[PDB]
């Protein structure tokens, strides 16, 4: 289990930015979320990556992550602080070669369409795999500010939430090899600006399945393996209880 | 001989803030005494923390919220709790902090009910965090942070509100502050229908304060508004 | 500690924009004034947070909205940064004057005299040219370099133990002198080229003049400023 | 140990390049800005490596490549001996500001207000002249000799706890504004010449920003830029 | 009295990289403390150290190298150890050191065969020191510094590049560096043909890393290449 | 507060040969080690003390001197000891020490008799002092200080010229130097008619040298000489 940044990331002192006793815990708090990730096939190119974001996962259901208790409690606190701990499985066999990087992204916007707003459920079926592009690379598609008719609008030529993809690495990672394992193990801590973020609009972390090495296998063998993943939030602290989010 | 000195880029530069002495003129005055004059402000947190009264709009505004008879499922009066906001700028907290730059503690609403001595019934008092809706329903405020003020004899009830915020410190001088929308909403919901006594006026008046925590730090000295004097 | 009275105060702030003398003054008569009275108007700073007019203690502050051509106009000056953080009624500190020039390139020379006293308005003839008598003198006139600035720092000289940042009483007998101080301010300072009558030039050069109270002490907390809701 | 976070960001390096104030300014509106409003646009320099479009923070860098007529040119800073050695997501340093004159013997003023307050946009009538209200203050207005150069080490001022190198939320509510941090940010600085308005130029007189990260603090390890294969 | 200092002849100067502080304009402010931020990064070799992947051309160039069935006497491939190289441009090794003037230490290729599990075979990982020719045979490739590694238990090596170098550093960014020619190879030659099995895809990918050895040290930091925000 | 400094009438002057430091713009540098190299020359007095060839007008100049068969009473050679005579511009006595101001010491001229092994005979060594003209007899150079060398077990013979001034040190580049002329005269004389055996060559050569002595000492470095580049 790769943890990250520390010996133990399940040690998680309370926020010090509120006044109030944090709902440390909910109804069930020792189970994992699964959901469906789209299948690895040939025809996915070198670097199209897959992003998950974390909490982003839990609200727009993405693959079936169903949250259960978990959602009906992030929807009825206002400041959320967690670490995760998530299980990307995929069922590598002796005839697949190749090599996933499943990783936990700080901080970037992945979900989000090089040219407009978030992206879909239905979008994120039509296309499968996001391929590495210019874009993606440069960080070229982060949302670009809606300066207005007075400034002429420049040539956003660069955004700091890039992906080199060469780098991602450097992240608390594991690779999904053919031939060493079959399923990584990935704990990381809290993180942010603040001692605790939002909790409808906060992105500190992000699965991320990268295609380092593509897919290949004989015709006739064993197809297209299928991707799951498992999210589990480790010690949480709920701040600022109100009613459900509207 | 000479001390070789080498001047900085900084060289014969008047900077306003420079935490530093400066040439005496006209020294060895030995000023008169002022042993005898009591309560020397040390530190303007002894201020921020005197309740004051706050305004409402029903340039002349009202310091109390009217009761009306009618019970209804809507707020009696819900502010949002703002430092900048209007109901806060003839206070002694939001006056002296907005002319800071950052603070952290908790406002701390005094009421006072004005009626008559033989009313009795029961308030609700819910602070909710910044959600994208302010809450309106009761059952809306009963989900938040609430407290149940009778009249009893609690005639005066200091709903502290509490900090919880994802910085240490908060803008002081703006509308939005944080993620999507104005930082919270004190409501004082009445919660059981109010029994007045006959030949005892209907509609009494329910008198707001705005004090400080204990805890509250101002941070950032800026320059102010000089739009008081015109 | 941002909010402590003596670090509060403690930094560098305008307070008014004075003219610099070039010939030997005629210090402002007191009021009232009655016109073809040949005088020399807004050349003298008093060094006092309260409100200003003609170089003089005023009750009031005002301004000009629309200044037509008929009547002297009058430098009435106001510490903006002061009365919006004045939460208080006496405040005794020691001042830290700084005198910045706003002319290109200017030699100037800035002179004082303290609570109480009165400019010396004369000339005497050395070497047939008319030097002024605020050349010299026991107070303090400091001099500045060609594009220099003049600074330094005054002790709470005048004859009242403490500031009225709000007074109350009658300096004078009543009339139209309650709330009028006579000894509230450092003093009264001014700036003059240091070059003799006979080198007068034609251009009416400004200057500009810093305040920062050192040590200050504030005393009995009161009000802070009104502000508007429009 | 040249590797050091605290030695290798402890240098200074450029910013911006803003034009500098003679009147009493409008600070850019926030967006979007629709045409027809009169405002002062690129006298701002929002201290911070990330990227900037008018004054205020962006999600991406865009600089100009055929800069045609029609429209406003906007200011775009970015710190790119930063981001080519930010390895990392967070970044909290005490932030060191030169302000260097690109115009030959300027005689300039260097105000700043912290993250989160805002500019002070009016004038004051003083002695017949718009003096503005920039000239006053709380916060550091450093003033340069003619021909000088303006340094003061600001500290982290900002309500949150870091900077985000890299930042994935939402600071108001989503649909383009991920990716966009509200509070990172050590404050914004501008220059303004020290005379009041009726002495305002027609040359439009530029200087440059620089930055040193005092006491550099780095966390999360991430990614460097992308360098392409042409 | 005043101590006689004489300034000496770099007086005024602002230098970008003096190593020493400035005045304090905003002092006496508390952070917002950062104890809860996990991994702080005190030092750029903590990132060095971290395997990145590298690039081969066959701008979508390919992490990996894909190994053709055929046996041959010549490099499967053998790109040269030069840190300005661009098979390194997108790692952390060639990334961080890019912007540095001066390395010392162990490039540390971490290779993982991506192939079936069954696959059964040696490859020869033969450095070569700079040389005026390119060495291509298997036999050119045994006489260097080589090791053998098998696809056993190793399905991932890490060959530790000598540091054989005439100085204690090397330039950085630099294509000759040293004596003729390109400062080495790394050449992973195939040693004994691959035995893949049926249904099992025959070519192979093998999956090349980029780190540094615990010894590697850095030096002198420059301006670096703003050349990836066009 | 400020430290008063009054600067001194040399300020903002470089003065080329200043005994002090300066600041430090790319500090922490840690050097390649230099413990390999053997011979560091700390001082330059360990190469005037190496002795080298001297030169001979017979630019074409020989540094031996051609031994005549012919007895007679004048000097095989005789050239003037003087640091700045063209019979030590190519030495490294002459030519450390014409780049300085002041020597006080021995020369020390090492002969090499290059003739055959079976020579026999005497040579007489006479120094003199400075004379207002040159000695030419051998008579005239036995009175003098001289010293007798024989071609026995002497085949190399270092004949100390004495320091006899009358100040404690000597100009080094002077035709003049003291009193009337030439400061001193060397003179190998022939004392005994030389023994050449048959089927040896007539006509021998010594070979002269220039070191320094024990006691050899330079004071101030002048700027040099910058012809020998043209």
């Amino acid at each position: 289990v790769l943890c990250a940044y520390v010996e133990d990331p399940t040690k998680s002192d309370p926020p010090s930015s509120s006044t109030d006793q944090p709902t440390t815990t909910f109804t069930a708090i020792d189970r994992w979320y699964t959901g469906r990730l789209n299948s690895w096939t040939k025809a996915v190119k070198t670097f199209s990556f897959q992003a998950v974001p974390l909490p982003g996962a839990f609200l727009s259901r993405q693959g079936g992550l169903n949250g259960g208790a978990f959602t009906a409690t992030l929807h009825r606190h206002f400041l959320m602080k967690c670490g995760w701990q998530v299980q990307v499985q995929c069922n590598l066999t002796q005839f697949h070669q190749g090599a996933l990087l499943v990783a936990m992204v700080p901080e970037t916007t992945l979900d989000v369409k090089p040219d407009g707003k978030a992206k879909s459920l239905q979008e994120l079926n039509e296309e499968q795999w996001v391929e590495m592009s210019d874009d993606y690379r440069t960080g070229k598609n982060m949302p670009f500010q809606s300066l207005g008719t007075y400034y002429r609008p420049p040539n956003w030529t660069w955004g700091p939430n890039f992906i080199n993809p060469y780098q991602v690495t450097v992240f608390p990672h594991q690779i999904l090899n053919a031939r060493t394992s079959t399923s990584v193990d990935i704990n990381v801590p809290y993180i942010g600006e603040t001692p605790t973020q939002s909790s409808e609009t906060q992105n500190s972390w992000t699965l991320l399945v990268m295609v380092l090495v593509p897919l290949d296998y004989k015709e006739g063998a064993t197809t297209d393996p299928e991707i799951t993943f498992s999210v589990r939030p480790t010690s949480p602290y709920f701040n600022g209880l109100r009613n459900r989010y509207t | 001989g000479p001390i070789p000195t080498a001047p900085r880029e900084n060289s014969l530069m008047f900077l306003s803030t420079t935490p530093d002495d400066t040439v005496p003129a006209y020294g060895n005055v030995r000023t008169p005494p002022v042993n005898y004059l009591p309560g020397e402000i040390t530190d303007l947190l002894q201020l921020a923390r005197i309740p004051t009264l706050m305004a409402f709009g029903r340039d002349a505004y009202v310091p109390y919220v009217a009761v009306p008879t009618q019970f209804d499922d809507k707020p009696l009066i819900s502010f949002p709790i703002t430092l900048s906001d209007p109901v806060y700028q003839n206070t002694l907290v939001g006056a002296i902090s907005s002319n800071f730059a950052n603070y952290r503690g908790c406002i701390q609403i005094t009421l006072t009910f004005c009626g008559p001595m033989m009313a009795r019934g029961k308030f609700l008092l819910s602070y909710s965090p910044p959600n994208g809706t302010q809450p309106q329903t009761l059952s809306e405020a009963m989900q938040c942070t609430y407290s149940i003020w009778d009249i009893g004899l609690n005639s005066s009830w200091t709903f502290v509100i509490p900090y919880i915020s994802p910085s240490d410190y908060r803008e002081t001088r703006a509308i939005t502050n944080s993620v999507y929308s104005a930082d919270g909403w004190f409501s004082l919901h009445k919660l059981t229908k109010i029994t007045l006594p006959p030949d005892c006026p209907q509609s009494p008046c329910i008198l707001f304060f705005a004090s400080a925590g204990e805890d509250y730090t101002l941070r950032l000295p800026v320059d102010c508004n000089p739009s008081y004097v015109f | 500690n941002h909010t402590n009275v003596k670090f509060l105060f403690d930094r560098s702030r305008l307070l008014n924009v004075i003219k610099v003398l070039e010939k030997d003054a005629v210090f402002p008569r007191p009021f009232p004034t009655a016109t073809g009275t040949q005088q020399d108007d807004g050349y003298f700073c008093l060094l006092t947070p309260r409100p200003t007019v003609a170089s003089r203690p005023a009750t009031r502050f005002g301004l000009y909205v629309s200044p037509s051509d008929s009547g002297v106009l009058a430098n009435t000056s106001l510490d903006f940064n002061f009365y919006s953080l004045a939460c208080f009624t006496y405040f005794r500190s020691d001042l830290e004057v700084t005198v910045v020039s706003l002319e290109p390139d200017l030699e100037f020379a800035v002179g004082w005299f303290p609570s109480g006293s009165e400019y010396q308005a004369s000339s005497f003839v050395y070497d047939q040219l008319h030097v002024p008598y605020h050349f010299t003198g026991r107070t303090p006139r400091a001099f500045a370099s060609k594009g220099g600035k003049v600074s330094f720092v005054l002790p709470w000289n005048s004859v009242s133990s403490v500031l009225p940042v709000r007074w109350g009483g009658a300096s004078k007998l009543s009339s139209a002198t309650r709330g009028l101080p006579a000894h509230a301010d450092w003093g009264t300072i001014y700036a003059f080229i240091p070059r003799p009558n006979e080198k007068k030039s034609t251009a009416v050069k400004h200057v500009a003049v810093y305040i920062r109270y050192k040590n200050a002490r504030a005393w009995c907390p009161s009000m802070l400023p009104f502000r508007s809701y429009k």
